This record gives structure tokens, C-alpha cells and sequence, in this order.
């Protein structure tokens, strides 16, 4: 439903912010919440500090960058902690996944990893992309591979 | 004898059962306990059979098929004592088992199954499902087709026919109101054509009408009045 | 002995599998490791049985139909030591166990075909079917008519 | 899991009533934003054909002046 090939305005942009974390997954953070940063939440607007390029991937880029900085090798910690804050609902979350039970860490969450470690990495990463097969030696479809052409 | 270590249902899924089984028939052929292979045979086939209908069986029986023992002077694995085809049967029935010997796992599984298949939107529903087939991994190690993996893939191929509908219901909403937007750009357009000097009417009953826009109504252009002159403010 | 080179379940599927098992049991039974042909019999229907009761093993099974064999005195093929009906409930067989076998199979391949009935366009619902269809001769490659090919079927 | 999918239709039976009365409450909350813009000082008209609409009020019917109208005389009378 996605790729790397097709370029505009977002690869043009993001080729500094990601100097200012991964080209590769600020492309694909903002892809899944506004297609081609969408910070929807009133107050993310306010304590991230609007519908301006200019700094919207330019916000994406600071958070993205302390969050995939707090651990420096967990990315796909970052992109969870990126859409589930670490107030009052992402420590429950966040102290779940290290321990790699998956089974309780959210609903949005695992959808949202699930969407993006195909160009993420993390150590957790073939560990998460297993989380759900049929057989334990499956791998769980994630939504919108196993939804694809249905529209 | 065996059920003393191979009967608590915490006790069968260790790891080591497996080992206190391939000892216990080792060393009853050897020293005599176990006198005839035509009894180590039955031994075998009876303690599978206890294993298998029983709560923990799958992982033992899929541990256990893997040690090496000596029948009828040929030695092979337990895999091999009993067939392939026998041994697949085997272990559909030990992970089977465990949910038609208690009703609970039973009720728990369809109910968060059915309660999956109920949830609005149909995204939210495939992690649900993953739970849940997460949550069989714990109970059917082995990748035979168990009914309940019957369950799950009833489910997916279902929220699959339920996501053709609510995409349906979601095309139809941006169907009424790609239409109100229509509306206002062509009324916006004919102020236009009236302002730079053109003669065509502003009437909402004079529009044109394309099935991109339908019938206009009044209120949209009391909409796209209160409209101008809020962008006419912020400027 | 069987189990070294007719279980890896792509050690099946080569070509030279076929050649190995008429080896065996030509070579078994002329050179005295298999005596017997009423011995020789059991070890043809418990190999077909492991064969076929494994992923990879319907191929395996339409090479060794043809090769030649020669028990109590008449010489014949495989197909012909177990009945014709019989072959045939054995091909069928072995191509749907890889189907039960692993339920990995049975989840993708059912999982295309809904997401298969569920596009919009019903003529680009048809190319999707069609390659269903191509992908299931790459594990069914004989003509009985498995419980998969009514799937596809239901579904065209 | 039969009592189950019997909720899932009643809730939007229930989610289907207060639509309908959450677009009744949205029409006399903008028609007295109407009227309070036009007091205060503010040349937008009051009739019930020329309120806004955006999906969350549907059309103005007649009705639902007289019902804005007896409520703000309700109101007044109790202070």
C-alpha cells in the first residue's frame, strides 16, 4: 500500500529533518497519520509546540529523536512511545513490551509497530514480526497486509 | 507410575518430563522392569494416549518425539514407533484435547473470538484476532489444523467480509460530503463569473448540477455565506 | 533408512528421490536386505504412508507411480501394485496433508481467497483467483480433485 | 456469543437515538447563538432558514423555533 520510490514534497523535506534520527521512518511516521506529522491531539500541539511543513516535520523529528535517543537502539520503542505517550497509559505499555509481552501492550500500538518495522529496526523486531502466527512458527498479519485490496 | 509425574497438568509442559519418560522405558528394558518389547510397545502407546487427552499433552508428546529408543532391536524415535501419519493425528488430538476436557478455555476462546468479531472497526479487530492467536501459540505448539485454528481463521476470513462493508459505509460518507463541498466551490465560481463581469445568474436555483454537487438546496448558500465573509475577516 | 533422504520436505520434491527409492527396494530385494515379498510390500505401503502424510510428498509420489517393480514374480509399476482407486486415494492424499499438516498453508491460501472475493472490480477478482490457481500446482501437481480445488472453485 | 451479536445491533439502535437527539439539541444551541449575535449588536438574520448547517444539525425545520421560542421565554421566566 506503500513505498519508497514515489517522491514529493515529504522526501524533500524530510531529508534534513532527519539530520536535525532515519529519513527512512519520518517518512513513514507521517505517511501513516497524514498521508503524504498530523498531530491531531489539542495538546500535543501544545506541549509539542501547526498544519505548517515547515515545522511539523520539524517537530516529528525532535520527539522522534529523544524518543528513538532514550534507549539510542530500541526504534520501534520510539515509533510506540511517538503515538501512545508515556503518561498514565505508555508506562503500562512501554515496561510491557521490553519484556516482550506483546499480548498486553495495546491494541493501537501493535498495529502501529506492526505497520512500520518493515523499515524500522530494532532488536524486538523479529521477535514482534512472530508476535501472532497461526502456528508458533507463524507470523501474525499485521492490518493492512491482511486488508489490503479490500476498498 | 507415570502419573505421578506426568498426570499435574503444570507438570507434563516441563521440559523435563520428556527426559523422566525416555528413562522410565530405557531403563525398564534394560534392567528387566519393562521385560518384553511387546509390552514396552503397549507402555508407550498408553501413556501417549494419557498425555494426549489431557491439559499440557501437546508439548510433552511434541518433546517426547524426538528421543531415541530401542524396539525389536531396531532403535528410532518415538515419531517413528508410530507412524507419520499416526503421529499427526496424535498431537491434532493433544492440543485439541485441552479444550473439550475443560469448558472454560472453550467458553474463553469463543467469547473473545465473537467479541472480536464485534468490535466497529475492522483494524481493531485484527490485533484482537492476533491476540487470540497469540494466545493459542501457548496451548498448540505444533502446526497441525486444530479445530480452534479453525476458529481464527473463520474470524480473519471473516473481518475481512466485514471490512468490505464498513469501507462501503465509509466511501458513502465522503460521498455526502465531497458532494457540500462541490457545492460551495460552484457557488463560489458562479460569484466569481458575476463579480469579473459575466452574465450568469447567482441563484442557488440556477447552478449546475453535475452528480458531483445534486440538487442545491438553500442552505447552501447560506453556508457559503457565512463563509466568504469568515475568510473575508481573516485576511 | 528411509527417513534420510524422503523426510527433509525438499529432499522430496528432487527428482533423484524417486530414482533412491527404486533403488531400495530393488536392490533390497535382490540382494537379500529386503528377503521377503511379502516384506517388501509392507515397506512400498509404510514409505507411500510417510510420503504421503508429509509436505512435499504428492510429487514424490506421481515420480515413483511410474518407475518399474517386480514382486512375487509379475513386474509392474507402482500405480499398478496398489490398486488404480487406491492410487488415487492416495494422491489425493498427499496433496491435501500439506494442507493440515501446517496450518500456515491453510491460513495463506484461505486468506487470498477471501481478500480474493472481496474486491471491488469482479473482473480483477478473476487474475487474483488465477493466481491462486498458479500457486496451488506448485504443491498439488496432480489432477484428483482436492478439498483446495474446491476452494477455488467456490470461489470462481 | 448469540447475546453478543444481539448488542452489537442494539447499541446501533441506541447510537441511531442519540444522533437524533443530539442534532435536536445542536439546532437550538446554534439558533440561540443566532439570536445572541443579533443582539449584541451583530447584522446576521434569525430566521430558521438561514441558520448554518454542517451534519451535525441537518436542515431547520419550523418546529424547531417554536420549541427555541417557548425555552428561552422558559428560562427568562425563571431567574
Amino acid at each position: 500500500y506503500d513505498k519508497n520510490v514515489p517522491s514529493d514534497y515529504d522526501g524533500l523535506f524530510q531529508k534534513a529533518a532527519d539530520a536535525n534520527v532515519s529519513y527512512d521512518l519520518l517518512r513513514k511516521v507521517a505517511w501513516t497519520e497524514s498521508r503524504f506529522m498530523q498531530f491531531t491531539k489539542a495538546t500535543a500541539k501544545a506541549l509539542g509546540l501547526r498544519l505548517n511543513p515547515e515545522l511539523a516535520i520539524n517537530a516529528a523529528a525532535k520527539q522522534l529523536a529523544g524518543l528513538v535517543g532514550k534507549f539510542d537502539g530500541d526504534e520501534l520503542k520510539a515509533a510506540l512511545a511517538y503515538n501512545q505517550g508515556e503518561g498514565r497509559l505508555g508506562n503500562p505499555q512501554l515496561e510491557a513490551y521490553s519484556k516482550g509481552d506483546f499480548a498486553s501492550i495495546s491494541e493501537e500500538g501493535r498495529n502501529y509497530m506492526r505497520n512500520l518495522l518493515d523499515v524500522a529496526k530494532s532488536p524486538m523486531a523479529g521477535q514482534l514480526e512472530t508476535f501472532g502466527g497461526i502456528t508458533p512458527k507463524g507470523k501474525g498479519i499485521p492490518a493492512e497486509v491482511g486488508l489490503a485490496g479490500i476498498g | 507410575e507415570l502419573n505421578g509425574v506426568l498426570q499435574d497438568p503444570d507438570m507434563l509442559r516441563r521440559p523435563d518430563s520428556a527426559d523422566f519418560f525416555e528413562k522410565y522405558i530405557d531403563n525398564g528394558l534394560v534392567t528387566g522392569a519393562i521385560p518384553s518389547d511387546a509390552q514396552a510397545t503397549q507402555l508407550i502407546s498408553q501413556a501417549f494416549s494419557d498425555a494426549s487427552s489431557r491439559a499440557g499433552g501437546a508439548d510433552f508428546l511434541m518433546r517426547v518425539g524426538d528421543k531415541k529408543v530401542t524396539l525389536n532391536g531396531a532403535t528410532t524415535t518415538y515419531r517413528e514407533l508410530i507412524g507419520e501419519e499416526q503421529w499427526n493425528a496424535l498431537m491434532v488430538t493433544a492440543q485439541r484435547s485441552q479444550f473439550e476436557t475443560d469448558a472454560k478455555l472453550n467458553e474463553q476462546y469463543r467469547l473473545k473470538i465473537n467479541s472480536a468479531l464485534n468490535q466497529e472497526d475492522p483494524r481493531t479487530a485484527w490485533e484482537m484476532l492476533q491476540g487470540i492467536k497469540a494466545e493459542l501459540d501457548k496451548v498448540q505448539p505444533d502446526e497441525q489444523m486444530t479445530p480452534q485454528r479453525e476458529w481464527l481463521i473463520s474470524a480473519q476470513e471473516q473481518v475481512q467480509n466485514q471490512m468490505n462493508a464498513w469501507t462501503k459505509a465509509q466511501a458513502k460518507a465522503l460521498d455526502d460530503s465531497m458532494k457540500s463541498m462541490n457545492k460551495l466551490d460552484v457557488i463560489d465560481k458562479q460569484f466569481q463569473k458575476r463579480i469579473n463581469g459575466e452574465w450568469v445568474s447567482t441563484d442557488f436555483k440556477d447552478m449546475p448540477v453535475n452528480e458531483n454537487t445534486g440538487e442545491f438546496k438553500h442552505s447552501d448558500m447560506v453556508n457559503y455565506a457565512n463563509k466568504k465573509l469568515a475568510e473575508i475577516d481573516s485576511m
